[PDB]
């Protein structure tokens, strides 16, 4: 997160925080949130051989009570996920358990797919990504206040559909989505809109964001079957 | 089968996207969804993220 604050401790308590490995090399990280006791979105390209989410999670290097660490045992990619234009950036994944419900720890509504956003509005994201394009990632949970824009204003990223996708971020200020923040949820008016995709490597807003009344009938298929 | 050098330089526009330079090596990581770009690693830098079939190769090619 460019431009933002330090989130009050566990008041985001549907917040994901995702370590994605794949044999011996480092891991990634990325964002996702809780949307059913065992079952947390998060963005495609997060995808990877094994995947460890840490609910409960403020400051990410100081385990606590509040911790809930969980396997992942199934990941559920969107079928039509494509690399050149990242549309579907979509993912499910099924933990281990059920996570316990704890003021810490909490699911997050997400939308019917009527429920469609509109340019103009702030939005809200929270993750653990980077502050800068040279910058480390946030031990802490940081939080930003995004502009939705109109999809013009996105028109320089590769097949942009408004169908699919949020543009978001006023291109005239630097606050911003960033790298390890992919996966995280966008709210708007308290409600879960979209799901951080990608953005420019010089961190130039507007990012781009899953529009997630979308898929509502792609993630109903999911939960239902699983 | 999943060792692969770059052909030439490239800057990413995509925060998915690596950057790399010529013969720098990385390992596929995954192939299988449709599009331009492959995850990989890159052995230089130890970053994942997306990379250009058309900027690689196989080392042994
Ligand atoms: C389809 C493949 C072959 C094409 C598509 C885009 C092409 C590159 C870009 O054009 C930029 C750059 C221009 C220089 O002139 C020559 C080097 C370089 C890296 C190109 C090499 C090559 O031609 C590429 C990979």
């Amino acid at each position: 997160i460019i431009g933002g604050t330090e989130c009050k401790p566990h008041s985001r308590p549907y917040m994901a925080y995702l370590e994605i490995v794949t044999s011996n090399g480092p891991s990634k990280f990325c964002g996702g949130f809780l949307i059913r006791r065992n079952f947390v979105l998060t963005a495609a390209h997060c995808a990877g051989r094994s995947i460890t989410v840490t609910l409960g999670a403020h400051n990410i290097t100081e385990e606590e009570d509040t911790w809930q660490k969980l396997e992942v045992i199934k990941q559920f990619r969107h079928p039509k996920y494509n690399t050149s234009t990242l549309h579907h950036d979509i993912m499910l994944l099924k933990l281990k358990e059920k996570a316990s419900l704890t003021l810490a720890v909490g699911t997050l509504p997400f939308p019917s797919q009527f429920n469609f956003v509109p340019p103009g509005r702030m939005c809200r994201v929270a993750g653990w990504g980077r502050t800068g394009v040279l910058k480390p990632g946030s031990d802490t949970l940081q939080e930003v206040k995004l502009r939705l824009m109109d999809p013009q204003a996105c028109s320089h990223f590769r097949d942009f559909d408004h169908n699919l996708q949020l543009c978001v971020g006023n291109p005239r200020k630097t606050k911003s989505a960033f790298k390890g923040d992919s996966g995280g949820p966008l709210l708007c008016a308290g409600v879960a809109q979209g799901i951080v995709s990608y953005g420019r490597s010089d961190a130039k807003p507007p990012a781009v964001f899953t529009r997630i009344s979308h898929y509502r009938p792609w993630i109903n298929q999911i939960l239902q079957a699983n | 089968v999943t060792l692969f050098v770059a052909l030439y330089d490239y800057q990413a526009d995509r925060w998915t996207d690596l950057s790399f330079h010529k013969g720098e090596k990385f390992q596929i990581l995954d192939a299988s969804p449709p599009g331009d770009w492959w995850e990989a690693r890159s052995l230089t830098t130890g970053e994942t993220g997306y990379i250009p079939s058309n900027y690689v190769a196989p080392v042994d090619s």
